[PDB]
RNA sequence: GAUGGGGUAGCAGAACGUUGAGUGAAUCUUAGAUUUUUUUUUUAUAACUAAAUAUAGAUGAUAACUCAAGUGAGAAUGGU
C-alpha cells in the first residue's frame, strides 16, 4: 500500500532487528534525528 | 600413479535438461499523483493481472513511488538489474517493455560478433601441420 | 595498519617549473637522505624545502607517531643476529631495510598558489606587459618503510601469478566461420 | 577495413576441399580424415575390451615403423648376496662409496643403488645444503628461469602443457 | 574539519592522530579545539533587525 | 565456435620448410613438357611462393595480425634460374636523400658481393605486406648459395624422412594408416 | 618559511619530538579528535 | 512446444505440445477463469495432508 | 518417402558410433555449425517465440564426425537426425550512433540503431537408427 | 509508527522464532515463483518447499529444518551420479572417481545450482524474514550432517604427523567424496574463510533437500529425473582431473599386465630441433599398434606427454555416450539387463 | 504478406530542451528531498536505476497540461 523504504527491505532480509540492537547499544537514533538540536554556531553570530 | 585434481567443478548449461527463466522478479512502481504514471496505472489494472498469470515463475511487486516516474525494474538470477522508465507510455507500451525484461537476461548488451558460442572441443581437432599429408614448398 | 602524513608546505616564492625539479629529487628518498641533498643544493628554494621537510617530520612523530621504533628494531638485528629485509622499489632500486619505521618521502607534488605580485615590463614603442610574480606550494606524503616492504611483496606475488613461459602457447583463433577449413 | 562486413571478406578462408565436392541429387557419407591431432576419447582398438562390439576394421577398409626414440632394456646383474654388500659399504663410508661408485662396480643404474640402500641422514642433509648454497649464487634472472623449469614440468603432468 | 576528522578515527582506529599536539591552522590562527575571542565572546556587531 | 576450441599449439608453431633453387618444379615452372625441359622456379615465381609461407597464408588459421608464419631454408641460390638477360640487364637502385648519391648495381654485380641470396631477399621483401611484421617475416627466409646450411636438423620430418627427400611421401602414408586403428 | 618567527605552537611540538624519540613518553592514539559514540 | 503466453487481445493461452498432436485460450475477469493456479488452489494442496505416493513408487 | 541410399544405410551406424558429432543447421537459409549444448545467437528477433519454447530444426546441410561426414545434396534427410533447440530469450546490443556528414556542411544527421537478437540453445543432436528404414 | 504501518502483518511474538511459521509460506510471492521456476509438480506444497530453505543453523528442532530432507536427497544424488559414472567410464581410477563425484554433487556445484535457481540468502535467521529466502547462520560451525563414513582412529596423528591414508580404505571410512569425517552475538566483523564454507554448505543442503522433497511427494522416478536434469546435465572434462607421476613407468606396467609387447617411443615428426621453440611429435607403439601420441617442445616432455595420452585413452574408455543404468530395471518393465564391463583396477607401478 | 528511404540553396511538418508563470494555501522529503560526479537501463538531442560524499522540512524540489520568451553557439582578425 505504501512505499518500500530501506527499512522495509532490511526487515524482510532479517537485518533490521540486528541494526536496532547495535544502534541502541551505541545510543544512536534508530528511526529519527535524535534530540541534539540543529547547528547553531552561525546562527549565534547573526547569519541570515 | 595418477593423482586426482580437486579444483575443477562442473559447469551448468541452462536449457540442456532443464530451463530456468533468468528473470526472477519484476518491480512495478507507479504514482497516484504523477501525470506520467497515468498509463502505468492502466497497465496495472488491465494488462498486469493476466501477464502475471502467464508467468508464474516471476515475482511481481507492485508498490507506489510518489514524486517519481514509473519504472519497471527486473531482477535476474545473475545478480544484475534492468530498470526501464515508462513515463508517458500507454498500457500496451508497458506490456511490450515488460516482455523485454522477461525475455532479456542480466548480461550487459554486446555488439553482434559471432553467432555460435561453444565450450566443447572441436569434433575434428584443430588443424596441425604434423598430422597431415605434408606440404612440399 | 600503515601510518601516513600529508603535509602541504607554505607559500614559496618561486614557480612550478622551478620547484618541480626539487620535488622529483626527494621523491622516494628517506627524510635523512633528502635533508642532506637540500643542504648541499645550489637552489635557493632548497633551504625552504629543508625547513618544511623538518616540520613535516616533527608532525609525523608527534601527531602520527612515525619513526619511533629504531631502538626496538635495532635490537633484533644485533641482539639476535637477524638478516635485514631486501626489497626493490618500483623503479628497481635495491634497498636494505634495517628499520621498518624509517620515514621516507612516499609521494610529492607541487601546486601553484596565489600570485605574489605584478611587475610592469616597459618595452620599446611604448608597450607595457604585466609580469606575474609566482608563488607555489609543495605537498609531501611521508610514510614508513612498512609500506615499501608491502608494495614490493605485492609486485613479487603478481609476477609469480602470471605463470611460466610455455614454448608452444595455445593462442586463440579469433575468427568464426560456419564450416570447417581443415 | 571500413566496416565489419568488409573485414570478414578480406580475412576469409575457404572450407576444406572435401566439403566443396557436395553430392547432387542424393545423400552420401564421405571419408574425410582431418589433418589434426585426435583426442584421448578415441580409444585405440588395443584398449577396447574383447566384448565391445565397436571393434571393427579401419574406416578406410570399409570404403616399416618410424625411427626408435626410447627402447630401454631391463637388466638384473645384482644378486641377492650382492645387495648386502651395497648396504654395508654405503653405511660404512658414504663419501667414498657413492651411488655412482657402486653403480659402476656392480653394473647397475644409479637409481637402483638408492632403492636398496639410503645414505645416513647426516650425509643426506649435507647433500641438500650443497644444492642450497648453489641456489644462492643465482641472480634474479637465473633463479626465475630455473623456477619456470620446475613449474613447466609440474604443468606438463597436470595436462596444462 | 570535523567532517574530515571523524572519518579518520573510524578508519585509522588505533592510529588516530593526536591533533591536540599539532600546530595552529594558519587560515585563522586557532589551536585545536579552541575558538577565537571574536567568536567566544560574540563581540561581532550585528544588524538592527 | 567449437572448431577453434582445442589445442592450437601445433597450429601456430614455426615449421622449417626447405626448397632448392635448382630442383625442377613442375608446378612453379612455365615449361611443363617434355619432362627434361621442366625448369626450376624462376626468381619471382619462387619468391611469390615463399612470401605465402612467410605470411602463414597456407594455414587454415591465417590472420594478417598474428605472426603465424613459418621458416623457409633456400639452398643453391647461386644457381638461381632467371629468364632472358635479367642477370646482366636488371638494375637495383638506392638513394640516401643526398642529391647525386644514386647507387645502381646489376643483378650479376649484386650476386658477386652478397651472392644470390641477396637477390632473393629483395624479391621476397617486396611481396610482403609493408608493415611492422615485414622484417620479422623476411628474417625467417634463410637463403644459402650451396647445399650446406645449419638447419639440416631443423627441416620438418615425417618418420625420419625429410620433406622433399626421395622417399618422404611413403613415410607419411604409413603413419596415417596406423592412426585409423581407433574409434 | 625559513624566516618566519617560530611561535609557541612550534616550540611545543619540538619538545614532544625529543620526548618520543628519546623514549621518555610513549605514543598513544588520540582521544579528542572527535566525539563518537562507538569509542573504538 | 510452446509455453503459457498472455495474448493482449485474446487472453491467456495454455501451454501446447504439437509433437503429441490444441491452442486453448481462456479469458475472464477472475483468476480462476484464466486456468492458472491461484492462492486458493495452493491452500487446498497444503491441506491434503493424507496424500501419499505408493510404496513401490518410493 | 524416398528410400535412403544403401551406402548411407551401411555407414550411418559408424558415424553415430563415434564419440563426437557436429551439424550445420540452416535457419532461414543461413548456416550455423553447432553442437549439442552450443548457444546460437541469431542476428534477428525471431517473431512469435518466448523463452522456453522448443524448436525442431529440420534443415541440416552437413552432419559429420571426425572421420566421416554425411552430406545431403539440397539438405540431409530429416529421418536420419533429430536436432532440437530451446529459446533462451532475447538479447540487445548497445546503441550505436552513425553520423552522416559531408564536408563544408554543418548538418550532421544521426542514425540510432539498437537491434534485438534471439538466443537459442542446442539441447539435442542425435542420429537416428535406420535399421528399419 | 502511524505513518508507516507494517507491510507484512505479523504477530508480536514473531521476531523471536527461529524461522517463519508454516502458514507464512502461503503468503510469500518468492516461494510461488521458486516452485514454478523449477516446474515442481503440484504435489509438493509451498509448506514443504519452505522447509527446504530452513537450515539446521536457523532452527534446532529436528522438524522445521532441512537436516533430514537433505540426507535422503544426498543418498539419491550420490547414488545416481555414481552408477552413471561407472557405466560411462568403467576404468576410471578410484582417486579420480571421487573428484568426478565431488565435481558434480559436491558443495561447489550445488552452490551454483542453488544460485542458478534465484535463491537469495537471508541476513540472519528469524521469524520475520519471508520463507522464500535461504536462511542460515554462518557464525555457528557446529552443524553437521550424518554421514555413512566412520572416524579414523589415527585422525589425530593423520593431520599432525602426516601419516598415510590409503585410497582403498576411503571407500569404507571416509565420506562419499573421499574426505575424512570430523576433520550475545556481535555482527561487527567481516567475512571469514569458515563462514564462506558454512554458507556454501547451506546452499548444498538446500539443493539436496529439494531432491528429498520430490522423493517423498512425487516418488522415486521423479527424483531421478530431477537429478538427471540439473546435476547430470552439467559438463565436466574428466581428462583434466588427471595428475600423473612417472607415467612412463605406469604405461610399461599397463602393457606388462595386459601382456602387450613392451612400448617403444618413436619419433613420428620433428621440426625446429636446435631452436627456441621446437616441436617433437613422438608416438608410443606397442609393437605395430599406436597407443598414444604427444607433441611437446622437449624430447623427454614429448615422450612423457605421449604416455599420459596413452593412459588417458585407457582410463577414459566409454561404452557409449548415453549408457544404460542399473537403476533402469527397478522401474516399469524394460528390456532385459546386459552385463556391464567391469574393469580389474588401476595400475599400481613403481 | 501495402508503399516509400542521398541531398546544397530553399520550402514544409512534428518534437525535445532552457528561463519564468498558472493549476499550487497542490504533491513529496532524516524510513534521505536535494547533491554540477560516477554507474546502470530504455530507440535515447532525454530520462532512468544504483553507488559514493554532504545534510535540508522550507527563500527546497517536483510530474502532468497550459501560457509567455532577454530560449539553444566549434566559428563574426567577435567581446569579457
Ligand atoms: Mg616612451
Ligand atoms: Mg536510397
Ligand atoms: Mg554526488
Ligand atoms: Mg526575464
Ligand atoms: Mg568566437
Amino acid at each position: 500500500p505504501r512505499r518500500v523504504t530501506p527499512v522495509d527491505k532490511e526487515r524482510m532480509v532479517g537485518r533490521w532487528k540486528v541494526i536496532q540492537k547495535e544502534l541502541q547499544k551505541r545510543e544512536l537514533p534508530v528511526l529519527g534525528t535524535g534530540n541534539h538540536g540543529k547547528y547553531v554556531e552561525l546562527k549565534w553570530l547573526g547569519s541570515k | 600413479t595418477v593423482k586426482a585434481l580437486t579444483q575443477i567443478s562442473s559447469a551448468g548449461r541452462n536449457g540442456v535438461g532443464a530451463f530456468v527463466l533468468q528473470c526472477k522478479k519484476l518491480d512495478i512502481h507507479y504514482s497516484d499523483w504523477a501525470g506520467s504514471s497515468r498509463g502505468m496505472n492502466g497497465f496495472i489494472k488491465s494488462l498486469l493481472p493476466k501477464f502475471a498469470a502467464a508467468n508464474p515463475q516471476i515475482e511481481f511487486v507492485v508498490s507506489p513511488r510518489p514524486a517519481k516516474h514509473p519504472i519497471l525494474m527486473g531482477h535476474y538470477i545473475n545478480g544484475r538489474t534492468k530498470a526501464i522508465c515508462v513515463r508517458n507510455m500507454e498500457p500496451l507500451e508497458i506490456l511490450k517493455k515488460a516482455e523485454l525484461l522477461r525475455d532479456a537476461s542480466g548480461e550487459k548488451p554486446q555488439k553482434f560478433k559471432k553467432p555460435v558460442t561453444s565450450t566443447n572441443p572441436s569434433v575434428r581437432g584443430v588443424w596441425s601441420p604434423y598430422h597431415g599429408q605434408g606440404m612440399a614448398v | 595498519t600503515e601510518r601516513k602524513l600529508v603535509y602541504k608546505t607554505g607559500y614559496l616564492p618561486t614557480s612550478v617549473k622551478k620547484l618541480v625539479h626539487l620535488s622529483r629529487q626527494i621523491r622516494g628518498k628517506t627524510v635523512s637522505e633528502a635533508l642532506v641533498q637540500m643542504q648541499f643544493s645550489k637552489k635557493k628554494m632548497a633551504k625552504e624545502v629543508k625547513t618544511e621537510l623538518l616540520r613535516a617530520e616533527a608532525k609525523a612523530i608527534v601527531t602520527r607517531g612515525m619513526g619511533l621504533g629504531k631502538a626496538a628494531a635495532a635490537a633484533a638485528q644485533k641482539e639476535t643476529g637477524a638478516e635485514p629485509v631486501k626489497i626493490q622499489t618500483k623503479d628497481g632500486k635495491h634497498l636494505e631495510i634495517r628499520d621498518p619505521t624509517r620515514i621516507y618521502v612516499a609521494e610529492t607534488f607541487v601546486n601553484k598558489g596565489f600570485t605574489r605580485g605584478v611587475e610592469l615590463d616597459y618595452r620599446a614603442r611604448g608597450r607595457v606587459f604585466k609580469m606575474n610574480k609566482p608563488t607555489t606550494t609543495m605537498t609531501v606524503v611521508l610514510k614508513e618503510e612498512k609500506t615499501r616492504i608491502r608494495e614490493h611483496q605485492e609486485r613479487v606475488a603478481k609476477k609469480l601469478r602470471q605463470g611460466p613461459w610455455v614454448h608452444l602457447p595455445d593462442r586463440p583463433v579469433t575468427s568464426q566461420r560456419q564450416f570447417y577449413s581443415w | 577495413q571500413s566496416t565489419a562486413n568488409r573485414t570478414k571478406r578480406m580475412l576469409n578462408i575457404p572450407p576444406h576441399e572435401s566439403f566443396l565436392n557436395v553430392p547432387v541429387e542424393g545423400d552420401r557419407i564421405i571419408f574425410n580424415p582431418p589433418s589434426s591431432e585426435a583426442s584421448v576419447y578415441h580409444t585405440p582398438f588395443k584398449f577396447l575390451p574383447r566384448s565391445d562390439p565397436r571393434r571393427r576394421a579401419n574406416i578406410y577398409k570399409l570404403f616399416d615403423l618410424p625411427p626408435v626414440l626410447y627402447n630401454p632394456t631391463k637388466s638384473y646383474n645384482v644378486t641377492p648376496e650382492q645387495v648386502e654388500e651395497i648396504r654395508e659399504l654405503r653405511a660404512k663410508d658414504p663419501k667414498k662409496y657413492s651411488v655412482t661408485y657402486l653403480s659402476n662396480k656392480y653394473n647397475c643404474t644409479k637409481v637402483f643403488i638408492m632403492m636398496c640402500t639410503q645414505a645416513p641422514r647426516e650425509h643426506q642433509e649435507q647433500h641438500k645444503l650443497a644444492r642450497a648454497r648453489t641456489a644462492e649464487n643465482w641472480g634474479p634472472r637465473r633463479a626465475a628461469a630455473k623456477l619456470d623449469a620446475r613449474r613447466r614440468k609440474e604443468m606438463l603432468h597436470r595436462g596444462e602443457i | 574539519a570535523a567532517v574530515e576528522a571523524r572519518n579518520e578515527d573510524w578508519m585509522l582506529g588505533p592510529l588516530a592522530p593526536r591533533r591536540e599536539l599539532d600546530e595552529i591552522t594558519l587560515s585563522n590562527g586557532n589551536f585545536f579545539g579552541s575558538l577565537s575571542p571574536t567568536r567566544a565572546l560574540l563581540e561581532s556587531e550585528v544588524s538592527e533587525e | 565456435m567449437s572448431q577453434t576450441v582445442g589445442a592450437t599449439r601445433l597450429a601456430y608453431s614455426r615449421v622449417w620448410h626447405h626448397i632448392s633453387a635448382v630442383t625442377p618444379h613442375p608446378t612453379l615452372s612455365t615449361i611443363k613438357a617434355p619432362s627434361e625441359a621442366i625448369t626450376p622456379p624462376s626468381l619471382g615465381r619462387l619468391a611469390s611462393r615463399i612470401a605465402t609461407i612467410l605470411m602463414g597464408k597456407h594455414k587454415p588459421i591465417w590472420d594478417p595480425s598474428t605472426d603465424c608464419g613459418d621458416y623457409v631454408v633456400v639452398t643453391n641460390c647461386a644457381g638461381l634460374y632467371t629468364t632472358g638477360h635479367k642477370k646482366w640487364r636488371k638494375t637495383y637502385y638506392r638513394h640516401n636523400t643526398r642529391p647525386g648519391s644514386l647507387q645502381a648495381i646489376t643483378m650479376d654485380a649484386l650476386m658477386e658481393k652478397h651472392g644470390g641470396a641477396e637477390v632473393l631477399r629483395k624479391a621476397v621483401s617486396g611481396m610482403l605486406p609493408k608493415n611492422r611484421l615485414r622484417d620479422k617475416r623476411l628474417a625467417r627466409l634463410k637463403a644459402f648459395e650451396g647445399d650446406a646450411h645449419p638447419y639440416k636438423e631443423n627441416l620438418v620430418r615425417f618418420g625420419g624422412k625429410v620433406v622433399g627427400a626421395p622417399g618422404w611421401e611413403e613415410a607419411v602414408k604409413a603413419i596415417r594408416e596406423a592412426d585409423m586403428e581407433r574409434l | 618559511p625559513s624566516q618566519f618567527e617560530v611561535t609557541k605552537d612550534r616550540k611545543a611540538i619540538k619538545a614532544r619530538q625529543s620526548k618520543f624519540l628519546s623514549g621518555e613518553e610513549t605514543w598513544a592514539p588520540g582521544k579528542v579528535n572527535a566525539f563518537l559514540n562507538s569509542k573504538i | 512446444k510452446q509455453v503459457r503466453r498472455f495474448i493482449p487481445g485474446v487472453g491467456v493461452q495454455d501451454e501446447v505440445d504439437f509433437s503429441k498432436v490444441g491452442a486453448v485460450v481462456r479469458d475472464g475477469k477472475r483468476a480462476g477463469d484464466l486456468g492458472v493456479r491461484t492462492r486458493s488452489d495452493w491452500e487446498v494442496i497444503g491441506k491434503m495432508k493424507s496424500v501419499l505416493p505408493k510404496v513401490k513408487a518410493l | 518417402q524416398p528410400p535412403i541410399s544403401q551406402q548411407v544405410k551401411e555407414l550411418l551406424p559408424v558415424l553415430a558410433a563415434q564419440p563426437g558429432h557436429y551439424t550445420t543447421i540452416h535457419i532461414h537459409g543461413k548456416p550455423y555449425l553447432v553442437t549439442e549444448g552450443d548457444t546460437v545467437k541469431l542476428p534477428f528477433k525471431m517473431p512469435g517465440v518466448a523463452p522456453g519454447d522448443v524448436l525442431r530444426l529440420n534443415r541440416a546441410s552437413v552432419i559429420g564426425s571426425r572421420d566421416l561426414t554425411l552430406q545431403g545434396a539440397p539438405y540431409v534427410d530429416e529421418r536420419l537426425f533429430e536436432c532440437r533447440a530451446i529459446v533462451m530469450g532475447t538479447e540487445s546490443e548497445p546503441m550505436r550512433v552513425m553520423i552522416k556528414k559531408k564536408r563544408r556542411c554543418r548538418k550532421k544527421k544521426h542514425v540510432f540503431s539498437k537491434h534485438k537478437y534471439t538466443v537459442l540453445r542446442i539441447n539435442q543432436l542425435k542420429i537416428n537408427d535406420v535399421s528399419s528404414l | 509508527n502511524d505513518r508507516f504501518p507494517p507491510l507484512e502483518p505479523l504477530p508480536p511474538a514473531a521476531e523471536s522464532l527461529p524461522s517463519p511459521l508454516p502458514e507464512r509460506a502461503l503468503t510469500s510471492a518468492k516461494l510461488a515463483a521458486l516452485h514454478a521456476r523449477l516446474n515442481l509438480s503440484p504435489k509438493i506444497p509451498l509448506q514443504t518447499l519452505a522447509r527446504t530453505l530452513v537450515d539446521a543453523s536457523a532452527d534446532e528442532n529436528p522438524q522445521f529444518n532441512n537436516a533430514n530432507l537433505a540426507f535422503v536427497g544426498q543418498t539419491l544424488i550420490n547414488y545416481h551420479i555414481a552408477e552413471w559414472l561407472l557405466c560411462k567410464y568403467p576404468r576410471l581410477p578410484q582417486g579420480i572417481l571421487f573428484s568426478a563425484m565431488k565435481a558434480y554433487a559436491g558443495p561447489k556445484p550445488l552452490l551454483q545450482i542453488a544460485r542458478s535457481w534465484g535463491v537469495d540468502t537471508a541476513a540472519v535467521p528469524g521469524g520475520e524474514v519471508d520463507p522464500g529466502l535461504l536462511q542460515f547462520d554462518a557464525l555457528k560451525p557446529g552443524v553437521a550432517i550424518t554421514n555413512f563414513g566412520y572416524k579414523r582412529t589415527e585422525l589425530a596423528y593423520l593431520e599432525k604427523f602426516k601419516w598415510r591414508r590409503g585410497m582403498a580404505s576411503r571407500v569404507v571410512l571416509d565420506d562419499d567424496f573421499g574426505d575424512v569425517v570430523r576433520s550475545d552475538v556481535s555482527y561487527d566483523r567481516y567475512g571469514n574463510p569458515d563462514t564462506r564454507a558454512a554458507a556454501e554448505r547451506a546452499h548444498a543442503y538446500f539443493v539436496r533437500a529439494v531432491v528429498g522433497a520430490i522423493y517423498a511427494h512425487c516418488g522415486r522416478e521423479a527424483a531421478k529425473a530431477f537429478v538427471k536434469a540439473h546435476i547430470m546435465s552439467r559438463t565436466l572434462d574428466i581428462a583434466k582431473l588427471f595428475e600423473f607421476k612417472y607415467p612412463t613407468r605406469e604405461l610399461a606396467a599397463l602393457c606388462a599386465r595386459e601382456d602387450f609387447e613392451p612400448p617403444v617411443a618413436r619419433l613420428l615428426s620433428e621440426t625446429g630441433r636446435q631452436s627456441r621453440t621446437p616441436v617433437f611429435v613422438v608416438g608410443i607403439y606397442s609393437g605395430s599398434d599406436k597407443l598414444g601420441e604427444g607433441a611437446a617442445s622437449s624430447l623427454d616432455h614429448a615422450r612423457f606427454k605421449a604416455a599420459m595420452n596413452a593412459l588417458k585413452a585407457w582410463y577414459l574408455y566409454s561404452p557409449g555416450e548415453n549408457p544404460r543404468v542399473p537403476s533402469d530395471m527397478l522401474e516399469e518393465g524394460a528390456k532385459p539387463w546386459t552385463p556391464a564391463y567391469i574393469d580389474m583396477g588401476e595400475v599400481i607401478s613403481r
